[PDB]
């Protein structure tokens, strides 16, 4: 029951009949020894590529959490952004309710200060949407390196499948005729 | 003449030998000293210098003072007329209210604070920061959700929630107190012999406390019989108290009946009481001492002073309050248009297809793919796919599973539900983003894997139109499969005799039973289906047949469907254990998955639960919809009950991190956070705790790396000092252990180990009021790299071997230490005070190592008397771990992985990959006793293989291998319900075969019993 299946898997569709298993159309009803080198040598391609699957798979959901975490950095950038740009409206309402109501009164010396201080909350946007813009240029080279992850795992499964179905077939060959473990 | 002068010119000479964002945007920790932009009303932003660590009161109060400084002064109200507003780092605009809360708590993105006048004037019920605190996402996120069955879920299961709440307060104050400190207490009153015979006849002294003034405290030791209750034992305790030479016989009983009910039981050093009438060796902490040689010491406790300490809960509800599928009269058809993001390299690849099939679990029609059309670049086919099955015979849990494959091999792969929630036989065009392929699976296309739409908007997005029938099509209601069930009845007594491939017979009377005993992975063959499938109505008699009786069930005929969901109906039911195998993948059924549920509320012990709890909420992810009736049922217990609440939380809140789960997990967390009372506050305080270590140790990991020990351990003792660490970090209840309270930091006995992963050895003091009787110190490993569930795993399936051994007789004893998994690779481990790893026992014994050193090492400890039964232990505890160790298949062991104590117990650590992982790519024994470990077992003899020592230590593990070999269908459902959680090393059912061939399934009894010694004898080299 454990071996059946190991090879059987990966096939088309006791007798154990693979179409998932039915076990019961069926609707009416030579050098021996080098070939045991080339198990060794497979069996270390085969793991050799493993871990090379491995380092991108995480890198992959990685890039995938790096990503995700950058996007709601900027969702939440432009809520930041729009609280500032909310407070620079909302000091032109009191900011230009107080110029006019004396206007008189240190007239220069209070406007200077009541401009100062809607200057700094300016700049202060300004540095925040190029913190923003930088991260979403940042975002795009993120995503392109993991367009790539995904590309060479795609690349790497069917040569690690095929690495491993031929490991198989040495393999069985050996033990039909009569060890392995340091291969 | 070495390499044969082959060079190697790839290689260059410049992975060999996370992370969860901090207290700020992209910095782990904010600095000591930040400046915070405070936006004020009128218009203002004023900059202020904060310390990191100073509450938003301090803030508040000292903005007040500088925006005089500033104009428009006039303008502001007073400073208590306002609460302060931010845009956090989940990215949402939280309104603080708690102004204790520090700067560094916040959780901000960018350090600014907009100030306001509050709205939503009911203040309260804008406490669900706590709700999103605990569960890790705000609520606010779940409210703007598009999809009808979130938002029939979060409103429907409120069902759940005031039921449960009404449970609580139907004996207040008693009721709420069972349910905060319910009874911890073993299966059976029923007692193990090997415990009873260390009664001397049926009796245990006890020893009852009292406190009178309060600084003073006074022992009493009772000797009562082991299966009275705790109001007789504390009816005792005050007859001792009260007797003198002062009162007379008479006046003492009119004494004890005033004061025999002000009083209940706690145990010594621990948030444990012994609220409800069971035998006083049911409850776990006497069962506990009667092994260990100990003493039980309880505490009066006055019931006043503890609903004192109890609460209110005070449950709120929240502000959130056609055409029969069997008239469609073709065969079922999906058409296939085009993925849009594929990442293919047209230099390797040469064609890509969408391979499908409609599934139940296993496979109800020819699996077929599409032509080979528009490869690489450009993907797009357009057909309509033809499926050899008529759309009535589609079962209610049918689903379409795809994956795009390249020749042959996947690239993606996603799953549907074939109908919705409210059983809408799926119409229209669905937009379907793809998951990746996994490790263990080479396969083609994942039917295990989950149902849904990936949440991740950049990934293979293949769209595709379903088929439109001038209607909603709707599943067929229960009294219309019934009806049509009954006529298939009546209808086939009349078909007529010459009938082939289908009153009863003796000798197929025991076949069905010869099946019935079968484990779950032994597969079932065509006729042994067709078999039971006529029987069907005999397999009633053998209730445990069901779950063959099922899989044999032809799910793509509705006419089989209907009379198999009569059966069900009023089908027997029967023991959890195998129950449970009805909520595993194998069974995507409602009326299945439902009479499971039926079989657990009937036989499902609050106690045998919180056992395989992790199983069942690992097994939520198999349901096809959110609002289901497991949900419910665990929802309800978890709300009766806060041991368990406790655990469902955080075995939820652990996987919240994994996007397959995030939105179902994450919508039950909010149920369960929105009644549980006050245990949120209390699951607050942990999830703060946690966080604050998973940042510290963030850091440790990534910058402070390259700092000797001595700079890293400065850095983290400097940290720890901070008042927001402290605190975070000390009045608060262990996770491992909710009855365990830890208070202050003893921030000498705390430090970070050895190991590359900067685990944390952190100590608290237990502030018990008898800290002295238990443990004045409660220390645990707080682990950032590793990968917890696992060990997690491995050791819950120890300790039901445990259970198992010990309740049939035969006393092996295993220490499964406490682990859990908090989150992505973060966790907590038990340590087990006084215990060495056998490297230690072997560096400290070396002369300037002797096989002898931990045979020498454990005399020196154990001397007298004492010695003989400390060899017991390790030879006791020795055999059940090497039985066990086989048996899963555990990482090979070794003098750093094994540990022994003091008395002479040992056990391992660091478990592995628990089902032969590593070496797959055989039957392997891991647990290889040494000379060193068979001389403690020969207490002085050489050749160790002849004494009679050995021949007893092969006995216990030839008891022990054949009694888990009898209980081996929960060991394999157990595992089948894990196929849930990725981990690699269950990705599917033939990974859990291993279990069969180790414990030798296919062979008889003897023969198995052979195999274990064939197996034991060779890895040891001569004995067995
Ligand atoms: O009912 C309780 O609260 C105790 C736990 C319990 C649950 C179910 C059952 O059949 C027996 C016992």
């Amino acid at each position: 029951r454990e071996e059946v299946n190991e090879k059987l898997r990966d096939t088309a569709d006791t007798l154990t009949l693979r179409k998932n298993n039915k076990l019961i159309s069926l609707a009416q009803y030579d050098n021996i020894e080098a070939v045991g080198k080339k198990l060794h040598e497979y069996n270390t391609q085969f793991q050799e590529k493993s871990r090379e699957y491995d380092r991108l798979y995480e890198e992959y959901t990685r890039t995938s959490q790096e990503i995700q975490m950058k996007r709601t950095a900027i969702e939440a950038f432009n809520e930041t952004i729009k609280i500032f740009e909310e407070q620079c409206q909302t000091q032109e309402r009191y900011s230009k309710e107080y110029i006019e109501k004396f206007k008189r009164e240190g007239n220069e010396k209070e406007i200077q200060r009541i401009m100062h201080n809607y200057d700094k909350l300016k700049s202060r946007i300004s540095e925040i949407i190029d913190s923003r813009r930088r991260l979403e240029e940042d975002l795009k080279k993120q995503a392109a390196e993991y367009r790539e992850i995904d590309k060479r795992m795609n690349s790497i499964k069917p040569d690690l499948i095929q690495l491993r179905k031929t490991r198989d077939q040495y393999l069985m060959w050996l033990t039909q005729k009569g060890k392995l473990n340091e291969w | 003449s070495y390499y044969h002068h082959h060079h190697h010119h790839d290689y260059d000479i410049p992975g060999a030998m996370r992370p969860s964002s901090g207290e700020l945007w992209g910095i782990h920790l904010m600095p000591p000293r930040i400046l915070v932009e405070c936006l004020l009303p009128n218009g203002m932003i004023v900059t202020l210098e904060c310390l990191r660590e100073a509450t938003l009161i301090t803030i508040k109060h000292e903005l007040f003072k500088e925006a005089r400084k500033y104009p428009l002064h006039q303008l502001l109200q007073d400073e208590s007329s306002y609460i302060f507003v931010s845009v956090t780092q989940e990215a949402e605009r939280e309104e603080f209210f708690d102004e204790t809360r520090r700067l560094c708590d916040l959780r901000l993105f960018q350090p600014f604070l907009k100030v306001i006048e509050p709205v939503g004037n009911r203040e309260e019920k804008i406490l669900n920061r706590e709700i999103g605190f605990a569960i890790g996402m705000p609520v606010c996120e779940f409210d703007m959700v598009k999809d009808p069955e979130v938002q029939d879920f979060r409103r429907n299961i409120l069902n759940v929630c005031k039921e449960a709440v009404d449970l609580r307060d139907l004996n207040s104050p008693h009721s709420r107190a069972m349910y905060v400190y319910p009874p911890n207490v073993e299966s059976s009153p029923e007692l193990p012999k090997h415990i009873y015979n260390k009664l001397d006849k049926g009796q245990i002294i006890v020893v009852i406390w009292v406190i009178v003034p309060n600084n003073d405290k006074q022992k009493y030791t009772l000797k009562i019989n082991h299966d009275c209750v705790p109001e007789q034992v504390i009816a005792e305790a005050i007859r001792k108290k009260t007797r003198s030479m002062l009162l007379s016989s008479e006046q003492l009983k009119l004494c004890v009946l005033e004061y025999q009910g002000k009083y209940i039981l706690k145990v010594c050093g621990c948030d444990e009481y012994f609220l409800e009438k069971y035998p006083l060796s049911q409850y776990k902490y006497i069962r506990s001492c009667i092994m260990l040689g100990r003493m039980p010491n309880l505490m009066l406790m006055a019931k006043e002073s503890l609903y004192s300490q109890l609460p209110m809960d005070c449950f709120t509800m929240p502000s959130y309050s056609t055409k029969s599928l069997w008239v469609i009269n073709s065969a079922l058809r999906i058409k296939i248009l085009c993925a849009t993001y594929v990442n293919v390299n047209i230099r390797d690849i040469d064609k890509i297809y969408v391979r499908t099939g409609i599934y139940h679990g296993g496979e109800p029609l020819c699996d077929n793919v599409n032509t080979q059309r528009v490869p690489c670049s450009n993907p797009r086919w357009n057909e309509w796919l033809n499926y050899d099955i008529y759309i009535p015979d589609l079962p209610r849990a049918a689903r379409l599973c795809l994956s795009i494959c390249s020749v042959h091999c996947p690239l993606a792969w996603g799953n549907i539900n074939l109908f919705d929630y409210t059983d809408t036989l799926v119409s229209g065009k669905m937009a379907l983003n793809l998951w990746p392929v996994p490790h263990g699976l080479e396969d083609l296309l994942n039917p295990i894997g989950v149902t849904g739409s990936n949440p991740n908007k950049e990934t293979p997005c293949l769209e595709l139109e379903f088929d439109w029938f001038s209607s909603v099509v709707k599943f067929p209601d229960m009294s219309v499969i019934e009806e049509h069930a009954n006529w298939s009845v009546s209808r086939e007594a009349g078909f007529s005799y010459s009938h082939a491939g289908l009153e009863l017979r003796e000798n197929d009377k025991e076949q069905l039973k010869a099946i019935s005993t079968r484990d779950p992975l032994s597969e079932i063959t065509e006729q042994e289906k067709d078999f039971l499938w006529s029987h069907r109505h005999y397999c009633v008699t053998i209730p445990e047949i069901l779950p063959k009786l099922l899989l044999s069930v032809k799910w793509n005929s509705r006419d089989e469907v209907a009379q198999m969901y009569c059966l069900v109906k009023d089908w027997p039911p029967i023991k959890p254990e195998q129950a449970m195998e009805l909520l595993d993948c194998n069974y995507p059924d409602p009326m299945v998955r439902g009479f499971a549920v039926r079989c657990l509320e009937k036989y499902l012990t609050d106690d045998k639960l919180s056992q395989y709890l992790i199983q069942l909420v690992q097994v939520l992810k198999y349901e096809q919809y959110l609002d289901n009736l497991l949900v419910r049922f665990l929802l309800k217990k978890a709300l009766t009950n806060q041991r368990i609440g406790h655990f469902f939380f955080w075995h939820l809140k652990s996987e919240m991190h994994n996007k397959t789960v995030s939105q179902r997990f994450g919508l039950l967390l909010e149920s369960y956070c929105r009644a549980c009372g006050m245990y949120l506050k209390h699951l607050n305080r942990q999830v703060e705790a946690m966080e604050k270590l998973i940042n510290l140790t963030d850091i440790l990991k990534q910058e402070k790396k390259d700092e000797t020990q001595k700079v890293q351990m400065k850095f983290l003792v400097e940290q720890m000092r901070r008042p927001d660490f402290m605190d975070a970090l000390q009045g608060f209840l262990s996770p491992l252990n909710p009855a365990h309270q830890l208070g202050n930091l003893r921030l000498e006995e705390c430090r970070i180990m050895s190991s590359a992963k900067r685990p944390l050895w952190l100590n608290w003091e237990n502030p018990d009021i008898m800290s002295e009787l238990l443990f004045q110190n409660n220390e645990i490993i707080f682990k950032n790299g590793d990968d917890l569930r696992q060990d997690m795993l491995t050791l819950q399936i120890i300790r039901i071997m445990e259970n198992i051994w010990q309740n049939q007789g035969l006393d092996l004893r295993m220490l499964p230490y406490g682990c859990l998994s908090i989150g992505d690779c973060v966790g907590l481990i038990e340590v087990v005070r006084n215990s060495h790893t056998i490297m230690q026992i072997q560096c400290k014994g070396g002369l300037k190592f002797n096989s002898h050193t931990l045979h020498q090492w454990l005399k020196d400890k154990n001397k007298g008397e004492i010695y003989d039964a400390a060899i017991d232990l390790f030879t006791r505890s020795c055999a059940g771990y090497c039985v066990a160790t086989f048996i899963l298949g555990i990482g090979d062991r070794h003098n750093s992985n094994i540990m022994v104590k003091d008395d002479g117990q040992l056990f391992h650590i660091d478990f592995g990959h628990f089902l032969d992982h590593k070496k797959k790519k055989r039957e392997r024994v891991p647990f290889v006793l040494t000379q060193d470990f068979l001389i403690v077992i020969s207490k002085g003899a050489q050749e160790c293989t002849k004494t009679r020592e050995f021949e007893r230590f092969q006995e216990m593990c030839y008891k022990a291998y054949l009694a888990i070999r009898q209980h081996a269908n929960l060991f394999i459902n157990l595992f089948s319900m894990m196929l849930g959680s990725g981990m690699p090393e269950l990705q599917s059912f033939d990974d859990i075969a291993y279990i069969r061939k180790t414990l030798a399934l296919d062979k008889t009894e003897q023969e198995a019993l052979e195999y274990f010694m064939k197996q034991m004898n060779d890895a040891h080299h001569g004995g067995w």
